[PDB]
RNA sequence: UCGGAGUACAAAAAACCCUCCGAGUGAUUUUAAUCUAGACAAACCAGUCAAAAUAACCAUAACAUCACUUAUUGAUCCAAAAUUUUGAUCAACGGAACAAGUUACCCUAGGGAUAACAGCGCAAUCCUGUUCUAGAGUUCCUAUCGACAAUAGGGUUUACGACCU
RNA sequence: GCCUAACGAGCCUGGUGAUAGCUGGUUGUCCGAGAAAGAAUUUUAGUUCAACCUUAAAAAUACCCCAAAAACCCUAAAUUCCA
């Protein structure tokens, strides 16, 4: 990560994150499973399903990704037609 | 002996494919499989040879 | 060298829930390499031979008589060679179901 | 061949009195790797009855068994599990008969 | 289980000799 | 560390020494039998039966019965031996056997059954359906006198009430024909109770039809305490059970206490405890016959509540408990996306300040 | 790298240039679907089970089977395919897209975390004694010796260990 | 070998505050708690995850735990689990 850029002196984002993850606004990150397109003939249908999932990352990973990612990506987004707008608030969480 | 990975196609006119390990010295493979689009048990005949 | 590759991690085969515990439907009660515990009442058997609860309730272990399925050649042979008084026993896991199946409520008074 | 203390190595019978057999057997016994003795039926039962009689005669209240089993002074920390059976009579491969 | 009174209840192989 | 078995270990009996000289069951079936007999004994280790509710297990039965019919053992035995000699003698019968053509005159078997072991079967069916559990609470009686109840569905139609059978409330709109066999020095009391379907009181029941001081087999001649009220389960709840009880009484009994008004369409007025009612008259009345049926809501019942009881009609559902979800975690790890929906309140977007 | 047994005696886990067997797949037809409560396992990545509900089929018809069945396997990117997939003795098997020797001509940074000298530990090897006598000594065990073995010491040798430098 | 007293490739200046997972060093006082290693890794002189731990904050049960309970040949000290 570049903490202070050369031209702007701001903090850069690591684009390699932005291609494989998704940040809901609650702070949860969402990712594909690994190896889900790989060698499908060789796998059980059950395993294949487990692979086709979208899954959530643990706290540590989340904080790591947040550090690797600038402020812009944490903003509240309203997209038209967006699949994921349903999931961006958190509900009934007693902690 | 070696086996082979063949791409098998539906005769239901629905493009659907599934790959199978098949004996190299055996005949062209044909099976009764499940096609998800038509939601039926249909005949699949091997279209292509994928991996050797 | 002569000896090679003895190195593999444990499989954590064990018994996950113990007698008297509460369980929710779908909990794995045990996992095993060979049949050690057999599934009893309200306990489903997986294809890897692990036992899971089919009902919410309380786990109980029990010794009980073993009468194999006649489609199984091996077991019926083992049973068939026994002296005339003897009975195979095995260890089973059950879940004594907790909640009642359902209730009757008053929807509307017409 | 493994040999645990208290095992008969060689058994001689005959119309002999014990004394001749004892005389030349003690040589053999002496050239064995462990300490050993030449014994008759009479000798053996003699030393066993003596072994138990010594242990019901004992004047001091404190015996290895009594202390070890009840874990007095937390002594089980310094003892091995096997000790519970051996009762301080056996230590390693050694065996002291005088130990009650 | 070795500690229990019910140990070896399932014990059979001594009844049938197949070797 | 070994423990010591408490009492006998199961196979400890047979000799392992010399296995060849021991007889085996080479049949799967013999084994199955022996095993099922072993599964019925009272073992000293935790067992299936113990946890899964043998329902009080051993129970000393308070018996309020009619005394068992006294018949000579040896005489009966001789007579049956002879009858079977006769029946086995004929060549016609044997022909009917080898050629697989024979029939049993079911009416006559139903007759003999009703006469002989019927009472016991009816008893255990009643125990099964827990008649005794909701009526006398501890008590088992054997139905010595057979009770024949029927309903008129039309001119030619007759719907019988056997023990446990299903009947529709349409059929039961009218009082039934009741038949049993007694000469007359006799006095009886007949009772129809709805074992469940009381609305307010879980432990109590409804008397539908109660009749008393019944000479012999004469049904209508008895003074009716409670006028016939047709079966009325509620739409939601399934299968209420109605019970016909028959009591042999000695002295004429009069009760102004239990007597009900002639129309009697009030529910508070028919509320009943068979136990209590029996406790009262216990000295004279001994329960003799029994017949009962299963009944579920059908169309005609709607007319009852509105027309007779002057009520709205209560309707019920069958409600299953809401599914169990673990505590929601701040960072659900390696969990599918649809996770967030399990804790969802209702499906609707909500824009808080927006 | 993966698995089975012992080590690791009874929940789990558990090391070694530890002891032993294996795997890098065949054969077969029963061609083994979609979706989802709850769990196991777990640093992460990966792995495992699985009810209900759908759809397929007898017209209330979902565990592929066998070889100890357990293991028969490989991430991203990137390439080929066009609809949906396939691709590594990437075997150094959590995988650098592609790189070998040699230095006594050597250099720097360090290390007694690690060798060569010496010390120290230990005593396999080595050396001393005693114990035991079958035997050699023509006869005779112990004048002189003494096999098979026994008990104890010494701390020269070669090692072994890597504790000071 | 020799190329201005150091040539396996001169010297000087600049690149330059080269870069060192390696060594050394790191400056007032007093008080509160307080740590020995499972996993990967051209990795075992290092990192990054766990488990511990520290500072705040919300809670509710936490250890200790008697019966009962956990395998098939033999098998100990004992574990697991719980009022
Ligand atoms: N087999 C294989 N090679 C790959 C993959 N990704 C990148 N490559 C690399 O791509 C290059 C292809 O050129 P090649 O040497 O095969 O002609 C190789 O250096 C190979 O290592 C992959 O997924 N599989
Ligand atoms: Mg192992
Ligand atoms: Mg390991
Ligand atoms: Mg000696
Ligand atoms: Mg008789
Ligand atoms: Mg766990
Ligand atoms: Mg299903
Ligand atoms: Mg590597
Ligand atoms: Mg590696
Ligand atoms: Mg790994
Ligand atoms: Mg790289
Ligand atoms: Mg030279
Ligand atoms: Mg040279
Ligand atoms: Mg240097
Ligand atoms: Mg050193
Ligand atoms: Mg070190
Ligand atoms: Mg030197
Ligand atoms: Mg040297
Ligand atoms: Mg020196
Ligand atoms: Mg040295
Ligand atoms: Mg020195
Ligand atoms: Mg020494
Ligand atoms: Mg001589
Ligand atoms: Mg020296
Ligand atoms: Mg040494
Ligand atoms: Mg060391
Ligand atoms: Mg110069
Ligand atoms: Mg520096
Ligand atoms: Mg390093
Ligand atoms: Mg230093
Ligand atoms: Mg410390
Ligand atoms: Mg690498
Ligand atoms: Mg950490
Ligand atoms: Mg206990
Ligand atoms: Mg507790």
């Amino acid at each position: 990560v570049t903490y202070f850029s050369s031209r702007k002196g701001k903090r850069k984002t690591v684009k390699a994150v932005i291609y494989r993850f998704l940040r809901l606004h609650s702070g949860l990150w969402l990712r594909r499973k690994a190896g889900y397109k790989k060698k499908l003939w060789k796998k059980t249908a059950a395993r294949k399903r487990r692979l086709r999932e979208f899954v959530f990352c643990n706290k540590t990973q989340s904080k790591l990704l947040d550090k690797m990612t600038t402020s812009f990506w944490k903003r509240r987004n309203w997209y038209a037609d967006d699949p994921y707008q349903k999931y961006q608030d958190r509900t009934n969480l007693k902690v | 002996s070696k086996t082979i990975l063949v791409k098998m196609m539906s005769q239901a006119g629905t493009g659907f494919s599934f790959n199978t390990k098949r004996s190299r010295l055996r005949e062209k493979l044909t099976l009764l499989h499940y096609d998800p689009v038509v939601k039926k048990k249909v005949l699949f005949v091997e279209q292509k040879k994928i991996r050797s | 060298s002569k000896n090679l590759g003895g190195k593999s991690p444990g499989k954590r085969f064990g018994i996950k829930k113990m007698e008297g515990h509460y369980v929710h439907a779908g909990n794995i009660l045990a996992t095993q390499r060979h049949f050690r515990w057999h599934p009893g009442a309200h306990v489903g058997l997986g294809k890897n031979k692990c036992l899971y609860a089919l009902e919410e309730g309380v786990v109980r272990y029990t010794k009980e008589v073993y009468v194999p399925n006649p489609s199984n050649s091996e077991a019926v042979d083992l049973v068939t060679r026994l002296p005339q008084g003897a009975v195979l026993y095995k260890t089973f896991v059950h879940v004594v179901p907790a909640k009642p199946e359902g209730t009757f409520k008053l929807v509307a008074m017409l | 061949t493994p040999v645990k203390a208290g095992r008969l190595i060689v058994e001689m019978g005959g119309r002999c009195e014990f004394k001749e057999v004892q005389g030349f057997l003690d040589l053999v016994a002496h050239k064995l790797p462990f300490p050993a003795k030449a014994v008759s039926r009479e000798t053996l039962e003699k030393m066993r009855k003596d072994q138990e009689e010594r242990e019901r005669n004992n004047q001091n209240p404190w015996t290895f068994e009594r202390i070890a089993t009840a874990n007095m002074l937390g002594i089980r920390k310094v003892l091995s599990p096997y000790d519970l059976t051996h009762k301080g009579r056996y230590w390693g491969k050694f065996y002291t008969p005088e130990r009650v | 289980y070795r500690s229990k009174p019910t140990h070896g209840i399932g014990r059979y192989k001594h009844l049938v000799k197949a070797q | 560390r070994r423990a010591a078995p408490l009492g006998p270990m199961p196979n400890e009996d047979i000799d392992v020494s010399d296995l060849e000289r021991l007889k085996k069951y080479r049949s799967f079936d013999r084994y199955r039998r022996r095993a099922e007999q072993e599964a019925r004994k009272p073992h000293w280790w935790r067992t299936y039966r113990e946890h899964f509710g043998e329902e009080s297990g051993p129970k000393d039965r308070v018996d309020i019965g009619l005394p068992p019919p006294k018949v000579s053992r040896t005489q009966q035995l001789l007579e049956r031996k002879q009858a079977l000699r006769e029946l086995r003698a004929n060549v016609e019968e044997e022909r009917a056997a080898r050629l697989q053509t024979a029939r049993i005159p079911l009416e006559a078997v139903r007759a003999e059954w009703e006469r002989t072991c019927g009472p016991y079967h009816k008893q255990r069916l009643a125990e099964y359906c827990g008649l005794y559990r909701d009526l006398f609470h501890g008590a088992t009686f054997v139905p010595r006198v057979p009770l024949h109840v029927a309903y008129a569905v039309g001119e030619d139609d007759l719907m019988p009430v056997y023990h446990g059978n299903e009947v529709t409330p349409t059929e039961a709109a009218q009082a039934p024909e009741v038949t049993y066999e007694a000469d007359e020095g006799s006095l009886w009391t007949l009772l129809l109770t709805n074992l469940d379907g009381h609305l307010l009181e879980p432990d109590a029941e409804y008397v539908h039809w109660l009749v008393t001081n019944i000479p012999g087999n004469r049904v209508t001649e008895g003074q009716e305490t409670c006028p016939y009220l047709p079966p009325f389960p509620a739409r939601g709840s399934g299968f209420h059970r109605f019970a016909f009880l028959l009591f042999k009484q000695d002295k004429r009994i009069d009760f102004s206490g239990d007597t009900r008004p002639s129309p009697c369409y009030q529910l508070a007025q028919r509320t009943f405890h068979t136990f209590d009612f029996y406790k009262k008259h216990q000295d004279a009345m001994t329960p003799a016959g029994l017949a009962f049926f299963q009944c579920r809501w059908d169309d005609s019942v709607t007319r009852v509540f509105h027309q007779l009881l002057d009520m709205r009609e209560p309707v019920f559902e069958f409600v299953r408990p809401p599914p169990y979800h673990p505590k929601q975690k701040r960072f659900p790890h390696r969990q599918p996306l649809r996770y967030l929906d399990r804790y969802r309140d209702s499906h609707e977007p909500t824009y808080g300040i927006y």
